[PDB]
């Protein structure tokens, strides 16, 4: 079907142009009455239309931003670019592309979201320090195991513990933001203690505005 | 623009309703009107457009009609799995409007209490001075939970306070705990005992 | 509006029917001979046009008619025999901030004539001062271009309109319908339809001597008396069926019931039997 | 049928409610008039009224001229309620207490 | 702005050939007549905002 994927670099100086793209595979763009277009979701806030690119090079933007929004297309290799200008620290928010079908289906299918957080601060390097699963957390019940990855400002960061398998059991619970004005993420796994200790658990953080992916594990530790 | 009612109740089973008011409507016929769905962590998906059909995909439980200039979203038989924001969107002159927000709250549910897990810090931050002890709780259906970090002393916090609403599956709201502990005062502290107060369950 | 296409079809079977089962038309007006009864009727040039109009200028299609479409963009015969499709268009040719590729003219000094299309850009000159590439007061473009925003009620919206202009003469016919065909009778009165010429009578080889670019034969009146078979390119006279009048002679009903039946035109052989002059 | 005070407006064509939904829905192209008075003096009794029901919880909506007169226990979440009225499973229809 | 006179123009014989004489005027659209057939057609009553 439609799958719609973004790209681009989610961390940049302040006062410049993104060149969030936007990857569309599943249909072709030259059908009469298609496009592609672009929504904003600030954080705690509603919906907004940025910019709308249709099949016979029509560009309509919104009429508050018009000398910022700079969209094209790039059917010869289906990927729609956007360009914007100006970029000020209200702009924050989870982009997405979602395909203009016809007049009747305003914006049928949507992407995944791509957040764009440029105020000031540049990248940081995560520390993971994976939390050992000690006599504690044995005996209360499950033994949870969770990197504490932690001092990065970029906000989009997945983990996994032993990536490809075990879907279930991490939490993956947002970031708290402290006086220090950098994120930290916890997630624990909910594998219980019945083999734990002779296996290997690596949570696969994939900061990748920072492009550092540290794996590594820790041992049953004595308080 | 569209303006949306802030929060909407409903008892399981029953249906409730939205408005999608004109607001200073220009808009015109309000010919088009579509909407969608947005789980907390997930993409906004169409649910239904054109509100005289529905697109496929979608259940019989969503509906909706336009009288003269206000469209209305009818949702029969609400579940657990419906509690997400919907928005009403239109073709306005110049611009593709898509309105403000609405927040469905499906009320009754036994209320749930959270599991304290206060992990033991690995021996590899504290060589290198990173105290940072967790006691993530979660796992409560009310949302409202202050955790009295203490070791025998006074109850402080320091940065626990996070406002996260966490609808995972289960659809109960989680939390995340985070101590300022001293690099220095590790030493001083026996264990650093947790303790998480819940809403109704103060105890 | 403007350059309306002609994409004229011939030597194919027309099957009208698929029409129905497509998107709802509901302007399907045959300001012509039929909207139903059109699959059972051949047909020798049919000319199929298009274009794009607004909502309530779809009433000027219609052979006769006034407004701007209508008088300088695209009007059609008084004797169109024909078939005008068009359809709410307002879900692919309309956009935000409206659709500026459809085009329409304004101005013009005559009114168009039937079936022209004036593909052109001059600056109509209204009165005294003669304009070179400039526009002012007597001076504008003849092209102006529609709005067509999703936003307006169904007055102005976008109309996809589709007019099939059919001929129907004395020509042969290279447009049928899906209607089958029979084995070829000759000596009996039967019902024939020969490319839509309905009738009956007795069919026979006649020895007229029919050119090759010939088809139909009239009498001294406007009655097809010969016909060439579509298919086997075969001449057969077209006699009309055994008719004729009767008279009863009658010796009166008081004195008895029995009548003689007096059969006029008949040789007492195509009907005691006795044959008179 | 007899309804409560407050759903008579209801009752016109394209509206949406409780009885318009699950009980009695009148088609969008309606013909005809709608005729109600009041009748708390024959109807209403000491304790309430426990003869005129309604039905409360249904899956989907109802269509236009549809007599439903079932009675399975209204199903919720995943267990497969048979007749066991729950805590997530209750009873279609409820009665009307009329005081 | 606020203030326009409407002037109720009504019999009489209105000859648009006369606007011709002031200086250029940047818009003359008409808005749902033809200025062609303007001078063809009879009105009940022409109201003139300024």
């Amino acid at each position: 079907q439609v799958t719609l994927r973004e790209s681009g670099p989610t961390l940049v100086k302040p006062k410049q142009t993104l060149t969030l793209t936007c990857t569309f595979s599943g249909f072709s763009l030259s059908t009469p009455g298609g496009g592609v277009g672009w929504i904003r979701q600030p954080p705690g806030k509603a919906l907004e239309w940025l910019a709308l690119i249709y099949w016979d090079d029509d560009k309509r933007y919104s009429p508050s931003l018009k000398s910022s929004l700079t969209i094209t297309k790039d059917t010869s290799k289906n990927q729609v670019v956007l360009t914007m200008t100006n970029m000020d620290p209200v702009d924050t928010a989870t982009y997405y592309c979602a395909r203009l079908t016809a007049a009747d289906t305003i914006f049928d299918c949507w992407g995944q979201g791509t957040l764009v957080t440029v105020s000031s601060a540049s990248t940081k390097g995560p520390s993971v320090f994976p939390l050992a699963p000690s006599s504690k957390s044995t005996s209360g019940g499950t033994a949870a195991l969770g990197c504490l990855v932690k001092d990065y400002f970029p906000e989009p960061v997945t983990v996994s513990w032993n990536s490809g398998a075990l879907t279930s059991g991490v939490h993956t619970f947002p970031a708290v933001l402290q006086s220090s004005g950098l994120y930290s993420l916890s997630s624990v796994v909910t594998v219980p203690s019945s083999s734990l200790g002779t296996q290997t658990y690596i949570c696969n953080v994939n900061h990748k505005p920072s492009n550092t992916k540290v794996d590594k594990r820790v041992e049953p530790k004595s308080c | 623009a569209l303006t949306q009612p802030a929060s909407v109740s409903g008892s399981p089973g029953l249906s409730i309703t939205i408005s999608c008011t004109a607001t200073s409507s220009d808009v015109g016929a309000y010919n088009y009107v579509s909407w969608y769905q947005q789980h907390p962590g997930q993409a906004p998906k169409l649910m239904i457009y054109d509100v005289s059909k529905r697109p496929s995909g979608v259940s019989n439980r969503f509906s909706g009609s336009k009288s003269a200039n206000t469209a209305s979203l009818t949702i029969s038989g609400l579940q657990a799995e419906d509690e997400a924001d919907y928005y009403c969107s239109s073709y306005t002159t110049t611009s593709v409007v898509f309105g403000g927000g609405t927040k469905l709250t499906v009320l009754g549910q036994p209320k749930a209490a959270p599991s304290v897990t206060l992990f033991p810090p690995s021996s590899e931050e504290l060589q290198a001075n990173k105290a940072t002890l967790v006691c993530l709780i979660s796992d409560f259906y009310p949302g409202a939970v202050t955790v009295a970090w203490k070791a025998d002393s006074s109850p402080v916090k320091a940065g626990v306070e996070t406002t996260t609403p966490s609808k995972q599956s289960n659809n109960k709201y989680a939390a995340s705990s985070y101590l300022s502990l001293t690099p220095e005062q590790w030493k001083s502290h026996r264990s650093y005992s947790c303790q998480v107060t819940h809403e109704g369950s103060t105890v | 509006v403007y350059a309306w296409n002609r994409k004229r079809i011939s030597n194919c079977v027309a099957d009208y029917s698929v029409l129905y089962n497509l998107a709802p038309f509901f302007t399907f007006k045959c300001y012509g001979v039929s909207p139903t009864k059109l699959n059972d009727l051949c047909f020798t040039n049919v000319y199929a046009d298009s274009f794009v109009i607004r909502g309530d200028e779809v009433r000027q299609i219609a052979p006769g008619q006034t407004g701007n479409i209508a008088d300088y963009n695209y009007k059609l015969p008084d004797d169109f025999t024909g078939c005008v499709i068009a359809w709410n268009s307002n879900k692919l040719d309309s956009k935000v901030s409206g659709n500026y590729n459809y085009l329409y003219r304004l101005f013009r000094k005559s009114n168009l004539k039937p079936f022209e299309r004036d593909i052109s850009t001059e600056i109509y000159q209204a009165g005294n001062k003669p304009c070179n590439g400039v526009a002012g007061f007597n001076c504008y473009f003849p092209l102006r271009s529609y709005s067509f925003r999703p936003t307006y009620g169904v007055g102005h919206q976008p109309y996809r309109v589709v007019v099939l202009s059919f001929e129907l003469l004395h020509a042969p016919a290279t447009v049928c319908g899906p209607k089958k065909s029979t084995n070829l009778v000759k000596n009996k009165c039967v019902n024939f339809n020969f490319n839509g010429l309905k009738g009956t009578g007795v069919l026979t080889e006649s020895n007229k001597k029919f050119l090759p670019f010939q088809q139909f034969g009239r009498d001294i009146a406007d009655t097809t008396d010969a016909v060439r078979d579509p298919q086997t390119l075969e001449i057969l006279d077209i006699t009309p069926c055994s008719f004729g009048g009767v008279s009863v002679i009658t010796p009166g009903t008081n004195t008895s019931n029995q009548v003689a039946v007096l059969y006029q035109g008949v040789n007492c052989t195509e009907v005691n039997v006795f044959q008179t002059r």
